[PDB]
């Protein structure tokens, strides 16, 4: 999600671009300015919410002792869905 | 046994005790404290005048022949008004033991130089008076032996900044390396580790 | 009953000219010694033992290439642990830096009782427990 | 950093000083010591280059870690010099050649390029604009050179009316073509000379000073659409001049005159060779001609530099040129 | 242009500062009374030995030190102040 | 007492004046020398200044012990330039030909920055 | 306009509601060209002339000093006096005391949030003033 500013310069998924009248724009010129282009707010956001059985569902982020530490997430309000602390992941409970 | 600690020595523990007091009744004069770790280092502490009587005697002696020095080093603690600590390691290849000798100074107090004793003292003297700035008398040729020509200060004591107070770099004007104060693109970053609670009950000092 | 001969030196201890500091860095600097206060996070307080010395905080600006932060203070991250109040005066005046000295402050001794949680008459009566 | 560009440090290597500074010609002479005091305070300093990398190694070690920023430039490609100002807030033009070359002549180097930098630098929007010009500049002389720098003059006071032109003497220093020039006389006979060095009047300057002159005037807000004359302290006769300059460098003084006609065939000679001429036709007029005296003009004394004295700084060049001496008879002011 | 405030410094229970103390309980009521745009800053601190500014005018100060005074010379030098300007 | 503690070398100021003057009898006498064999840029009578400068600046010490060791350290400052073991970059330290000036005035220091 | 150093940028004296004098210390130097503002007035009159007798911070504590001693012991409660002196001068000249009721300027919490320039240039005050009008959600 790769969005440019106005003078041409890529924005980083940090929020990241020099203004227009910022002199440190010269470091780029004859070279070129990284910025990665897998923004993982939008890769997250594409992952499907898992409809899970109970009131509490743990993650540890697929892979066993290759995860992150395994915590315990409560899916006890309807409002909103149970996000993974570490991994983004969201969980819902189904019909309650 | 209990597979995670380390065992003790009471043998070992008992004859160093002894020892200790030995050379505490020999020594009335300079000693000023004898103790013995939990891991069996003997340390006898004296006065800085018995340097040369107390070295000499625990070099000689056909009991001691600590015939080794080690290592001679010094430790700067700027709470006590004698901040430098002197410290001697010597070993003995007859009686297979090793044996710490610590005296105290401060900047201007001379300690005197260890060499008549052992030749090994030469370098670990200058050593202690180019990083703590101690001054050993009757040293044969005391100078710096670590620090750059004309270095100003004393690095290993404990005021002195990490980064020091001037950088070198090649000008190109003058045609030559030029000595300029100190700046970093990223200051050292002071991290604050100690924990609030305490962690060994067995060493609290008293209120 | 030394057999070494003494002298008599009748002046106030000081060793700025030996000690190899700038002397931008002594005649300029504001030393500060206080006992560190405790951390309001925590209720240990094993870090309000000891006497602290530190210098005044100067200039910290952006590194251009990465924004990092610079500094051209040599005793910025300088700190000397002392066992009391005087022996830390001691060694600033010796060295020839200004200080302020700060009295420890303590915690004033509490007088708690858990039985007034259940008062007759009094207001130290508890609603929830 | 937001209103141009805020000082922080305590001006050393690592600190920000604020200028952001185009060089133009900054792998020369005077180059070499303007990016030394730009960037040895701290400035983003921009070094356009037409030579090989490798012959602006010696600029890398002057700015700590991204403030030295290299580009590839043409004297006649616009674009080109477009890019090399347009985030600086100063331009520093030093471009300049002793002879001429079959692509560039004394009105490429001088005139256009001076002009196509100037013009690009307005329209860009930057505020500074420092011109290098000679102090014997005016369209009345032999030297192709010199009558170069006048016209050149003039188009950057019109392009840039802002601009601030220095007119420096013969500037002497380590690498300089003035005392390295009366030492190298050596491998052919005595010292050639108009006349006998007499009724030629040098007023020379230190590189030091021209260099911390122009940082000054980037500094300087009293400075802008001025024109300034960087010359020593002290005049000379090139006869005294020559003289002390081979006394300094313990080489044989044997000066004997050579008619003005027959320098320039001489002068001819040696600028036929591909390489670096080791004189001309148009070097040997501008040794011999007498430097101005312009009162009119405010000089180092006005940027808060002393001029220093030839006589002290003279052998540090010469040391080189060796396999208590006396200082040359100087004109008094009068 | 002449005087523009008063400064009077004494400590609270020190021996020194008797004579200023008295002074302030009986004289200082009457004294307010009189120049009612006066400003009379009578500011006290422990252990300061006991002093009188004056501040005329464009700045210029003038102190005297009330050491060891009794009431009648704190007033004494009041007058010295207030009368004799400068 | 308090005050008793062992000497250095000088046992008061009277003796330890006499080890400052020959010491700067030895460094006056180097100048000539060390502006030869590492052939500085300096004239000699600057070179004299730069050993006066540096015996004015700790001229205030009337603690015999502190007077020791600055001639002490002055001495192996000494040796290190008799004997070459300095290079023409130590030797010239002392002169900071790099660093601009500081201004010592107030308005001077106000304009570049906050330091006092 | 001059810039001038926030409390948390200058090391600099107040005295607290009850005549106790305290000093901040330096967290981080201004931003920009903000200098501290008690030089900001030495290097004025400098300029203007009439340069003040004070060049450090120490010397302008012992200006403080000579105008109200107390305000140089630092953390510490000076009793003041007179009570009786100040009642007598406070009856000799009358005035009338006016018939609308006492308002403080803040009854609900809305009101104290934002109250100087620092929290009124806070995000986090504002979101304070519009957690406690709006509510939750
Ligand atoms: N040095 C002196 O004695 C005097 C100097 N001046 C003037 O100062 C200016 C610079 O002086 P100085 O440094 O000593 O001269 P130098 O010969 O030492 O350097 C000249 C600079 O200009 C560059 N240059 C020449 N031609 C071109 C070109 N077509 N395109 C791009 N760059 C070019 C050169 O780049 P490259 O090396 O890659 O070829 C070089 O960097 C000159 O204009 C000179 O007239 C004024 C009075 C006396
Ligand atoms: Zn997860």
């Amino acid at each position: 999600g790769v969005r440019t500013s106005p003078t041409g310069e890529k924005v980083t998924h940090t929020g990241q671009v020099y203004d227009d009248g910022d002199y440190r724009k010269v470091r780029f010129v004859g070279r070129q300015k990284e910025v990665n282009e897998n923004f993982a707010i939008d890769l997250i956001a594409e992952q499907p919410v898992s409809q899970v059985g109970s009131r509490v569902i743990s993650c540890d982020g697929g892979g066993g002792a290759l995860g992150h530490p395994r915590v315990y997430i409560n899916l006890d309000k309807e409002t909103k869905t149970g996000t993974c602390g570490y991994c983004g992941l969201q969980f819902r409970q189904q019909h309650h | 046994t209990r597979p995670t600690v380390r065992p003790r020595n009471d043998v070992a523990h008992k004859q160093l005790s002894a020892f200790g007091e030995y050379v505490a009744e020999i020594l009335p004069k300079y000693v000023q404290q004898v103790q013995v770790s939990c891991f069996n280092e003997l340390e006898i502490c004296i006065h800085p005048d018995g340097v040369i009587p107390v070295l000499t005697f625990l070099r000689d002696h056909s009991n001691a022949q600590f015939k080794s020095l080690a290592d001679l080093t010094a430790v700067d603690i700027p709470t006590r008004q004698n901040r430098f600590e002197i410290v001697y390691n010597l070993l003995s290849l007859r009686f297979n033991s090793r044996i710490r000798v610590k005296t105290y100074t401060d900047e201007l107090t001379p300690i005197e130089s260890s060499v008549p004793v052992y030749k090994a003292a030469n370098w670990y003297e200058r050593e202690i008076w180019d990083m703590f700035g101690v001054f050993f008398a009757n040293h044969p040729d005391l100078r710096r032996i670590l620090t750059d020509y004309g270095f100003e200060g004393h690095p290993f004591r404990k005021d002195f900044p990490l980064s020091g107070y001037v950088e070198l770099r090649y000008d190109d004007e003058v045609k030559r390396v030029v000595a300029e104060p100190v700046e970093l693109a990223q200051e050292f970053r002071k991290f604050d580790l100690n924990s609030p609670w305490e962690a060994f009950p067995a060493y609290r000092q008293p209120p | 009953t030394r057999d070494t001969q003494l002298i008599t030196v009748d002046e106030k201890l000081d060793i700025t000219t030996i000690t190899g500091v700038p002397e931008e860095h002594i005649k300029t600097r504001k030393a500060r010694i206080f006992v560190p206060a405790r951390n309001n996070m925590q209720s240990g307080v094993n870090n309000t033992k000891k006497w602290k010395m530190e210098f005044d905080t100067r200039e910290r600006w952006e590194n251009p290439l990465m924004g990092w932060a610079s500094t051209a203070d040599p005793l910025s991250n300088l700190v000397l642990t002392f066992s009391t109040k005087e022996d830390a005066v001691a060694f600033a005046e010796k060295n020839g830096w200004s200080y302020d000295v700060e009295e420890r402050k303590v915690p004033k001794p509490k007088s708690k009782s858990y039985g007034a949680n259940f008062s007759w008459n009094k207001r130290t009566r508890v609603s929830t427990k | 950093l937001h209103h141009a560009v805020i000082p922080h440090g305590k001006g050393g290597r690592s600190s920000v000083s604020g200028i952001v500074a185009t060089v133009f010609g900054a792998t020369g002479f005077l180059g070499r010591y303007v990016v030394n005091h730009l960037g040895r305070m701290g400035s983003q300093v921009i070094v356009p280059h037409r030579c090989e990398p490798y012959d602006t190694m010696h600029l890398r070690p002057m700015g700590d870690l991204g403030q030295i920023i290299f580009m590839d430039w043409n004297g006649r490609d616009k674009d080109s010099i477009r890019r090399a100002v347009e985030h600086s807030s100063v331009v520093i033009n030093l471009v300049g050649r002793e002879w001429e070359t079959q692509n560039f002549d004394f009105e490429d180097v001088f005139v256009k390029i001076p002009q196509a930098i100037a013009q690009v630098s307005k329209e860009a929007g930057v505020e500074k604009f420092i011109h290098i010009s000679h102090l014997n500049a005016d369209i009345k002389s032999s030297s192709k050179y010199l009558r170069s720098k006048a016209v050149g003059e003039k188009e950057v006071r019109e392009t840039f009316p802002e601009a601030t032109i220095i007119k420096p003497a013969e500037i002497f220093g380590r690498e300089d073509r003035f005392l390295n020039y009366f030492a190298n006389i050596r491998w052919f006979g005595g010292v050639p000379l108009i006349s006998l060095g007499k009724k030629t009047v040098k007023q020379p300057v230190y590189i030091v000073d021209v260099t911390k002159g122009i940082i000054n005037a980037i500094k300087d807000p009293d400075a802008r659409g001025k024109t300034f004359a960087f010359v020593g302290p002290s005049r000379y006769l090139l006869f005294d001049l020559v003289q002390y300059v081979f006394a300094v460098a313990h080489r044989p003084f044997l000066p004997y005159p050579l008619p003005h006609f027959a320098y320039r065939w001489i002068g001819r000679l040696f600028e036929i060779s591909p390489f670096e001429p080791w004189t001309t036709r148009d070097k040997v007029e501008r040794i011999h001609t007498t430097d101005k005296i312009l009162p009119h003009l405010p000089g180092l004394e006005d940027l808060g530099v002393e001029a220093t004295p030839l006589e002290l700084k003279a052998i540090e060049v010469l040391r080189r040129h060796r396999t208590d001496v006396q200082p040359a008879k100087t004109i008094p002011t009068s | 242009l002449g005087l523009r405030e008063i400064r009077i410094h004494l400590c609270q229970r020190s021996p020194g500062s008797q004579g200023v103390r008295d002074f302030i309980e009986k004289r200082y009521v009457e004294l307010k009374k009189a120049n009612p745009d006066l400003p009379i800053l009578i500011r006290e601190c422990s252990d300061v030995q006991p002093k009188l500014w004056a501040r005329y005018a464009f700045g210029q100060e003038k102190n005297v030190s009330l050491n060891n005074f009794s009431a009648d010379q704190v007033t004494r030098a009041l007058e010295n102040v207030l009368s004799s300007k400068a | 007492a308090s005050t008793s503690v062992k000497p250095i070398f000088s046992r008061d100021m009277n003796e330890a004046k006499r080890r400052v003057r020959e010491l700067y009898r030895a460094w006056y006498r180097e100048v000539p020398n060390t502006v030869h064999l590492f052939q500085l840029d300096i004239s000699v009578k600057q070179g004299r200044d730069k050993v006066r400068e540096m015996f004015k600046k700790n001229a205030h010490i009337t603690d015999p012990r502190v007077v020791d060791l600055l001639v002490i350290k002055g001495k192996m400052e000494l040796e290190e330039t008799i004997k070459v073991w300095k290079q023409r970059t130590h030797v010239m330290r002392f002169f900071h030909e790099t660093e601009a000036p500081r201004p010592k005035d107030f308005l001077s220091k106000f304009y570049v920055g906050h330091d006092p | 306009i001059l810039p001038g150093a926030a409390y948390t940028e200058k090391s600099a004296t107040y005295v607290n509601t009850e005549g106790r004098a305290q000093q901040t210390k330096v967290a981080v130097t201004p931003p920009g060209l903000a200098r501290e503002d008690w030089k900001i007035i030495r290097a004025l009159s400098e300029i203007a002339g009439m340069t003040l007798p004070y060049d450090t911070l120490d010397q302008v504590r012992n200006r403080l000093e000579e105008v109200s001693p107390n305000l140089v012991r630092y953390d510490d409660v000076e009793g003041a006096n007179y009570f009786q002196q100040a009642s007598e001068l406070s009856k000799l000249v009358n005035q009338q005391l006016l018939a609308d009721p006492l308002v403080p300027p803040q009854l609900t919490i809305k009101d104290f949030y934002m109250t100087d320039s620092i929290s009124r240039a806070s995000q986090t005050m504002a979101k304070c003033v519009k957690a406690v009008t709006e509510g939750a959600h």
